């Protein structure tokens, strides 16, 4: 079967910058009917591929003109004029020429944007999971550039590390900065037991960490 | 149009329903193409690694395709496509022997812009799907992937807003759980 690379796994770039993602076949895709039967495909976070290329340099429909495929006959091109914040994803290389169709490793697209600090906000359990015995206090770290972050949490003055579930966000397609969340979960019947709970985030904007805390009894 | 999720028992099997290509992947990584089949003359055609894991079964009274995966193993546990180039909504296949839990769902109020949360806990299998006031809502929004704990997921979004919009111009967290047929719409009030 045909073997299908994409050299690079991730490629930064300047939003409205242009920038190319390549890729091989190990085979020719070039049919004698003409046409190089190699297509490109976009994915979202959570979402199924789309179409960008066909038949090696067809723009597909509905499809901005900012993109554009080429390439001989095993070495292609992707290239992404201006590129937007809602350019980044992962972009696959897919040859349907012979049987078993095959795909490209994928190269994410990483837009490089302003470092910025994050928005923290903290929220103490609901009164709903407090009915049920349970009690998350849950930490948003978010709208931060680079997405490294660390997140530090305090009950009543003492770093707590246990217990704790931290997500981050695929890079935002809006505003291309990153966020994370992170959850505290106790047991209701320790919750009940200490006053204080705070959220530090220290982020490279800042040696100076962000601070969000309440206290239950507030 | 394909089901949301199906938690197939490992050792079990599992018939999904939808030129009808199948494409699989595993969460987080690449795709691979299972073979393309043919309702006009069920000429059904499978890549060799799959030939003897699923079966490219079409129907015309239904005018559905169908592939069927054999004894699952985590190794199939995935996200699989059907697409027509009309991709399908896809069906995340979760081949583990825990069982259906459906989400409790919390809504997180605080205490220029506003910030709430909804917090989607204790559900098994993925995914669920969250929208804000049913999709209205949709330029402040942060949705964070689920973290497996104790066999059981938990999720969170956010949604940041003008802050003179809220209480007064309500804000409902809608969540659905296919794996249980289950769906919330919490509506975040004042503490």
């Amino acid at each position: 079967e045909i073997v299908m690379t994409q050299a690079a796994p991730s490629v930064p770039v300047t939003p409205g910058e242009s920038v190319s993602i390549s890729c091989r076949s190990s085979k020719s895709l070039l049919h004698s009917n003409g046409n190089t039967y190699l297509n490109w495909f976009l994915q979202r976070p959570g979402q199924s591929p789309q179409l960008l290329i066909y038949r090696m340099s067809n723009l597909a429909s509905g499809v901005p003109d900012r993109f554009s495929g080429s390439g001989s006959e095993t070495a292609f091109t992707l290239r992404t004029s201006r590129v937007e914040a809602e350019d980044v994803g992962v972009y696959y290389c897919m040859q349907h020429l012979e049987y078993p169709f095959t795909f490209g490793s994928g190269t994410k697209l990483e837009l490089k944007r302003a470092d910025a600090a994050p928005t923290v906000s903290i929220f103490p359990p609901s009164s709903e999971q407090l009915t049920s015995g349970g009690a998350s206090v849950v930490c948003f770290l978010n709208n931060f550039y680079p997405k490294d972050i660390n997140v530090k949490w305090k009950i009543d003055g003492s770093e707590r590390q246990n217990g704790v579930l931290n997500s981050w966000t695929d890079q935002d397609s809006k505003d291309s900065t990153y966020s994370m969340s992170s959850t505290l979960t106790l047991t209701k019947d320790e919750y009940e037991r200490h006053n204080s709970y705070t959220c530090e985030a220290t982020h490279k904007t800042s040696t100076s960490p962000i601070v969000k805390s309440f206290n239950r009894n507030e | 149009q394909q089901p949301g999720a199906e938690l197939v028992k490992p050792g079990a099997s599992v018939k999904l329903s939808c030129w009808i290509n199948w494409v699989k992947q595993r969460p987080g990584q690449g795709l691979e193409w299972i073979g393309n089949v043919y309702p006009g003359s069920s000429s059904t055609n499978y890549n060799e690694k799959f030939k003897n894991k699923a079966t490219l079964t079409v129907d015309t009274s239904s005018s559905t395709a169908y592939m069927q995966l054999s004894s699952l193993t985590s190794d199939d546990s995935a996200f699989y496509y059907c697409v027509r180039p009309y991709w399908g909504q896809g069906t995340l296949v979760t081949v583990s022997a825990a069982k259906t839990t459906a989400p409790s769902v919390y809504p997180l109020a605080p205490v220029s812009s506003v910030t709430l949360g909804c917090l989607v806990k204790g559900y098994f299998p993925e995914p669920v799907t969250l929208t804000w006031n049913s999709g209205s809502l949709s330029s402040g929004v942060h949705t964070f992937p689920a973290v497996l704990q104790s066999d059981l997921y938990t999720l969170s979004s956010s949604v940041t807003v003008t802050s003179s919009t809220w209480p007064s111009q309500s804000i409902t967290c809608n969540v659905a759980h296919p794996a249980s047929s289950t769906k919330v719409d919490k509506k975040i009030e004042p503490r």
